[PDB]
């Protein structure tokens, strides 16, 4: 988004990432590695799975014909009838298009919160010892291989075990 | 090391349509509509829902229901949706009529739009004392009743001279009000007609005659015709050699009317006494079955997705709404380029 | 030590609705919304309103007043706002009138409709040199005047043949605009009718005679009755044995109408002329007070809130919207399971 | 929110803040303290004042009588205007939903960002030697009681007081 | 040293409206609206667009056209917008009418709201043989044709006794449908009367009489005027003594419709089959040049802007949506104070 | 914003800036510096024409008259008719004013994230040894003249040259 270009973020992604929208990757000397993050990607299918119900719970009231009109006696109160029927038709339409497009706006931009949310949650779980760089990226003084990043992930990362400081 | 905050990258082939950033790629969709196909009537769900005006008459039509016709009389259900699924109705009965010159045909229409409709159970007038003369009330071989050999609608009454064939001045009749007070009442008049030698024995005057009628403002002027009638359409079949003429008045609650007649009227005997109101859409017959919703181009439908895609038309029950183009909601991530490999050098 | 943010919990028992959480406790709300209380019927605040046509003629209905009764002639005050207390108007004055058989019950509420509305100064046609012969004008005793003694309605004259006593085939008089340029005209007029022997007597035929009207594409045709007439009723109580039947045509500005005619006419000689437009909804009487806005269904209301729930109706002035069901907006903090002991372990 | 829930913030509050919504905690040897913040309860109250006249000062037309249509002369008219009535009553309804709806989500979701703003005020006022764990908590050198948490959420706290650096 | 990020300082001369701060200063707008002002009428930019009915006809108007005057019959061509130029349409040509007594002056007007439109290549009954007598057609001095010296309308034909001068009671014409499967068809009938002496040379008798009609549920009345006739205008010129009253009905595609009449009768013999729909609204001629949008107040209109504030009012084509107020986007920052000097100290 | 009202930004701003809204200043032992960025500058106006194209893009059907209800024989179809026309339009525009209300809400909103993307781009080019105050200041151990806010502006600054860790 907006944010991600001025802030320093990468513009791509990996494919690593198959359990998940939203996730980490590790760079070191061994290479890379990725891990895909779960209770990020579930909250955003829940917001948008809500998101759906409210767009599916609104009505309107029915169009039917007029009561007392008959065909052949009563044309020009027909065709007016016809009018109003399109006319309603064409402004719910309109007012139903708004309301997706403002759905598909929030859903986009979300993008970016979701992934300062993440960020900061890794540099609580990383120790006082990393240096954050400003870009999402993180700097530390140990090494960190696929079961590594399959733990930070998890949200069971300690690092007492690592001899630093927590 | 260097641990980063990233997000996947998929092949993302739908487009969505945002307001601040254009049109995106995104991985994966969810669709709220769909085009529904054309399908037969049905009955609405957890409602009762009228066809046929009498079902349980048979060989009739609504026409011949609506006009009371002999062996077609019957107690007619209510309802609260109705289906109008003939834009011009036909007889198939009794005496012929003109159906052209008034506007008789869509009388069973107009009672398709009460919920609650009754034929009264006493004659609004006595036919026989009624001003111009003793009358005699006439019957037709071409209209048997249930014990076959001559009869007529239960509507109107064909009033013939008794004593005195003579031509008369324009005569009036004051049409009272006999329903109860929330209910509207539907008033069946007429009048016959014959060739020139007929006329002058059936009534005593062979000139055209001349009719009106008033209701709640409404006023309407008719002058008849002698010989030379167009072909017998709908009737029984047998031949004849005149035609009658039928119209209908309404009387909104508490109301009067008035007609002014002359030689060959047919006057009101049952009325129609009908109250509240029902929802009618156009569509056909038979009601195969049950739907959430009833649509005048696609029929019975269930309620899947929220919107549709299609020809809008008039619906009634659970419905879907309309929407000029397929709409999508977003339940992917963006277009991310497959960078990996790039960052990875 | 450690300082953290935090935010407050409270007891939330107010519940309002979001788009991606769903239904949510709160703090604390702003409701938007009431439910009003039916009240009398008030002025509106900033406008001249209308209840009687003319408040200062006494004795009077709508009715007289619209038809012209004598002593119940008077200025008519403009208005931008009225109130439609009477849904069928009544006399309660001059000769008896057959009141269902055209729509003339419905000239007052037609004319509430106008802003400006007034009656000319001249008449319109000269009455005793008309087609038809020459003619004197008729008075009634039922129908006093100031000095008390015989009068009749100001908007038409009675016109029985002063010499030749005799049938007559229709004639046609042509009714021309005398009102200026942006106003209406409206016509009125009619027809009288007795039994046989008073008829003989008054004009020289007793059969029905016939009567038509044209103005604009609009037409109406009527046929007397001779005799055997219905019982008197809003009138001023004299035993009669006649009745008159009363109408009135449109003319749009510019036009000219045309009334073809026999026996028994009632020439119209004093027009309405009216230009402008109001503002009506139906009400009752008195108006006592005054308010913000005036609804159908609940009387004088002052604005509070922004919207409100209840029965929607039509409404003139300053008023709230109406919505379903009851709004409400967040004035708090979302709930917060009271927590502090959890973490004061 | 959908940010709290990752970024590792508490879900409870306290019941110490009566003088406001958004406030501060300390926690520490004598146990906790609670305070809470005047000027960010105030201007979220003034925002919720300005959108409910946003939402109050919207017009829409009058409806009343047709001026020429009579009764029972009219009947075919007069239902199709009273058909017009029921869609129009409608329509606006539906749309002042939507702005209601839209308007509640909005109140809803700044609860996260009034609160960012509060964490780092906190760091700004809480002076250079603080550490920032990641949740919107603080560790410091020195003791914090009632009157400590008194100055800090009115805005006049100065470490120099405490003999550290500033 | 101290770096730090910030926003500019400006000029913020205008003003927008959010949605929780209330009204903000901003350095710069994008307008969305204008007022246009009043131009000339234009043909719609893609669209074939009509003005006249026939414009290769000379010296007619619109009335000359629909009513079939002699040599101003031609093709009509087809179009998918009409622009209505005249409120109360006139005549220039033959015979004398009374043109207030019908509604004939809007039949131009009707026939432009079709896309389609053409006259009948055959006569629709056969005059000289329907029920009333042996007829001649009769022809007008005031009505020459291509080699000049005497002609009549194409839709009609008058029909004169050719032998027997007698009085009639009522006659009765069926008129068939002609067009083919969609088409709508438009009868023009009338009748003519003069003064008692040329009633009782032309027909035999020197009575009003009456004239009837019905199609499709809907009757018409008619009575005529024997003698003090108005005075001639929109004709020929040449003196007459007797007018013509005319009228059409229409049709509804299957159905027939029917006349009763008497002496004098204009009976129908072209009728105008009619289908499709065509866009119309107010406007005037000549139309000069070319434009996306036409409207009611302001002519043609080039789209710029996507709103525009004025007079809202009826509109074909490409054109801008009306709002209140002038609305503006923000393409600036919000005020920030000239606080350099403040920091600077 | 609400934002910048708690986490103590600065209420002001410079004229200096003449070649973007958003941008730089360095105050020092020679006073102040001014520059300003051109990319932050570009998206904002890139996003709002964006919006621009949104709003313009949307249809409505037209009124014309009726084809079958003539003049002075039709007056009462005609006058609903009218009022029809009335209902429409009020009605369209009140969605058009709330679609604008919106935009204009979301384009005054963004001038704090705006800013927050800037900040933290500053943090990472700025190097590991400044110190974060809290309000997007930044402290830093080197002179920086207009030419060097010229080069950090331009997105070339390396601390490298400053004989300072990077
Ligand atoms: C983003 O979404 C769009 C919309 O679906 C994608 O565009 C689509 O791309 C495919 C792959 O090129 C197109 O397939 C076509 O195949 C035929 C041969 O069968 C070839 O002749 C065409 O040139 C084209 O390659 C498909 O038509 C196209 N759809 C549209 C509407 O243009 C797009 O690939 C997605 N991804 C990106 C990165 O844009
Ligand atoms: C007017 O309509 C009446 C309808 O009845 C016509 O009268 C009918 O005319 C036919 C002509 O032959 C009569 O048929 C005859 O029937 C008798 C008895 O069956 C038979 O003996 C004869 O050899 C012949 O078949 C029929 O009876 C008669 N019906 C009556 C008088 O009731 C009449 O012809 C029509 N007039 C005109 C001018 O069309
Ligand atoms: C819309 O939904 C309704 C409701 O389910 C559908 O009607 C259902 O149609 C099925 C299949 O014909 C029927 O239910 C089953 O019928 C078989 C027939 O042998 C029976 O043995 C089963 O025990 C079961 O009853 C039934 O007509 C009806 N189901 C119910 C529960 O009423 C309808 O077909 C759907 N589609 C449309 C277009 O209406
Ligand atoms: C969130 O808001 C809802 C909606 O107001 C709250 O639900 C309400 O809770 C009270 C307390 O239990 C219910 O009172 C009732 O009292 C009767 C005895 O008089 C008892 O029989 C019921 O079982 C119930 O306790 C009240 O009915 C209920 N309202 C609704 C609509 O269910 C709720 O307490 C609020 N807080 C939370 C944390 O949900
Ligand atoms: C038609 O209506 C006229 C209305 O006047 C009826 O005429 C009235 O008939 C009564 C019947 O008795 C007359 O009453 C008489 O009055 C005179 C004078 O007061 C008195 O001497 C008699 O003893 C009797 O009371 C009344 O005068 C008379 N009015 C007239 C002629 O102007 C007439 O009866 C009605 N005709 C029918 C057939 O109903
Ligand atoms: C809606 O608001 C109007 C405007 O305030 C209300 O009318 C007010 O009613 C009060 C009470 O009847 C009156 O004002 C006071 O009346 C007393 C009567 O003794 C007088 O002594 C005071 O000096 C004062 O005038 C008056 O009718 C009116 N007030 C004003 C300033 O005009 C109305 O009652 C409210 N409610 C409704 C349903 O309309
Ligand atoms: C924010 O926007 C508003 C709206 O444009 C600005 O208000 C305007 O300010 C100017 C400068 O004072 C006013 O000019 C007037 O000049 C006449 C002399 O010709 C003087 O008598 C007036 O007292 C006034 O100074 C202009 O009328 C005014 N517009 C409105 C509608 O009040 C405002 O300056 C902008 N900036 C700020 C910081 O408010
Ligand atoms: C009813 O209308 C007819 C229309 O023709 C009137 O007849 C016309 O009356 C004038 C009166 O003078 C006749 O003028 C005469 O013309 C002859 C021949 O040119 C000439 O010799 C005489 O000296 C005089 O100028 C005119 O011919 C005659 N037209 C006819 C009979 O066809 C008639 O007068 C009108 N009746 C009434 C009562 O108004
Ligand atoms: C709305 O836009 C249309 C379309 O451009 C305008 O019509 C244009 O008017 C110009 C100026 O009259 C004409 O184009 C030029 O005309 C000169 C005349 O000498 C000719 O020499 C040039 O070669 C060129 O054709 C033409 O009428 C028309 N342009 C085109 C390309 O069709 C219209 O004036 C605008 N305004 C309104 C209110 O409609
Ligand atoms: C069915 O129609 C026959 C027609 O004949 C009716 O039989 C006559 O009914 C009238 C009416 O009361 C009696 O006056 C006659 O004596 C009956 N018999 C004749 C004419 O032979 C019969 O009543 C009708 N049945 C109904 C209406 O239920
Ligand atoms: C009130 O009505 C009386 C009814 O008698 C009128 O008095 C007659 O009016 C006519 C009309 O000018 C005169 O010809 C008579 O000479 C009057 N006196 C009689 C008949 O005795 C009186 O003019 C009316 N007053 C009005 C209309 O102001
Ligand atoms: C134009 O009008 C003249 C009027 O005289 C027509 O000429 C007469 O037409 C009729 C119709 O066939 C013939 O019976 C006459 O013999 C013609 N000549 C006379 C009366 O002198 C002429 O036919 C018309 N031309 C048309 C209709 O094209
Ligand atoms: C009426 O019936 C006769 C007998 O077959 C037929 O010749 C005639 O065409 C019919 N009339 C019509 C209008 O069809
Ligand atoms: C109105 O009617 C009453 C009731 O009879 C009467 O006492 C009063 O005098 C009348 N007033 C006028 C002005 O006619
Ligand atoms: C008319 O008045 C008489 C006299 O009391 C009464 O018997 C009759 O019922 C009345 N008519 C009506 C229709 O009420
Ligand atoms: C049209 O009328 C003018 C005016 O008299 C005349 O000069 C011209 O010849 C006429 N053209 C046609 C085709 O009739
Ligand atoms: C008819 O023409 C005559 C002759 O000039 C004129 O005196 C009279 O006023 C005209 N009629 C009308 C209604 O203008």
């Amino acid at each position: 988004g907006f944010f991600g270009a001025i802030a320093g973020f990468l513009e791509g992604g990996w494919e690593g990432m198959i359990a998940g929208w939203f996730g980490y990757t590790s760079h070191g000397a061994h290479g890379v590695a990725v891990a895909a993050d779960l209770k990020a990607t579930q909250e955003a299918i829940n917001k948008i799975t809500k998101n759906l119900n409210s767009l599916s719970e609104l009505e309107v009231k029915n169009l039917y014909r007029l009561s007392y009109a008959m065909d052949e006696l009563h044309n020009e109160i027909l065709e007016l009838d016809e009018k109003v029927d399109d006319l309603r038709a064409d402004t719910i339409s309109s007012q139903i298009e708004l309301a997706v497009l403002l759905s598909n706006e929030g859903i986009i931009n979300r993008e970016d919160w979701f992934l300062l949310a993440l960020e900061r949650k890794l540099k609580k779980m990383l120790g006082p010892s990393a240096v954050e760089i400003g870009n999402g990226c993180f700097e530390t003084k140990h090494k960190c291989n696929q079961t590594c990043l399959d733990k930070i992930a998890a949200g069971t990362f300690d690092a007492g075990e690592f001899s630093l400081p927590t | 090391d260097r641990i980063c905050t990233g997000i996947t990258s998929s092949n993302s082939p739908h487009v969505v349509k945002t307001a601040t950033q254009g049109e995106v790629n995104v991985t994966g969709v969810i669709p709220l509509t769909t085009t529904p196909t054309k399908s037969h009537f049905a009955n609405l769900k957890g409602t009762e829902t009228r066809g046929k005006l009498c079902p349980k008459c048979l060989n009739c039509t609504d026409l011949d229901v609506a006009l009371g016709r002999p062996k077609c009389t019957g107690k007619i259900p209510s309802a609260r949706v109705s289906i109008l699924h003939e834009v011009r109705p036909v007889t198939s009965g009794c005496f012929p009529i003109m159906h052209d010159r008034t506007k008789i045909r869509q009388l069973p229409n107009l009672l398709r739009g009460y919920e609650h409709v009754r034929l009264s159970t006493h004659n609004v007038i006595n036919a026989e004392g009624a001003p111009g003369g003793p009358y005699k009330i006439g019957t037709s071989g071409s209209c048997p009743n249930i014990t076959n050999g001559n009869g007529f609608f239960a509507t109107m009454a064909w009033a013939v001279p008794d004593k005195n064939k003579t031509a008369t001045n324009p005569l009036t009749i004051e049409v009272p009000y006999v329903c109860t007070e929330g209910e509207d009442q539907i008033t069946v008049w007429g009048f016959h007609s014959d060739n020139e030698t007929q006329m002058a024995k059936l009534y005593g005057d062979s000139k055209p005659q001349t009719f009106t009628s008033s209701a709640n403002g409404v006023t309407t002027h008719y002058v008849s015709q002698i010989g030379g009638f167009p072909n017998q359409t709908e009737d029984g079949g047998l031949p004849q050699s005149g035609r009658i003429v039928v119209d209908y008045m309404v009387q909104k609650s508490g109301k009067t009317g008035t007609i002014t007649y002359q030689r060959g009227i047919l006057l009101p005997q049952k009325v129609w006494c009908a109250s509240g109101r029902s929802k009618v859409i156009k569509g056909s017959l038979p009601l195969i079955g049950e739907a959430d919703c009833l649509h005048e181009k696609y029929g019975g439908l269930n309620k899947s997705k929220p919107y549709y895609t299609g020809e809008h038309a008039k619906a009634i029950g659970n419905c879907p709404i309309w929407v000029k183009t397929p709409l999508k909601l977003a339940n992917g991530t963006k277009y991310r380029p497959p960078a990996k490999l790039l960052k990875e050098r």
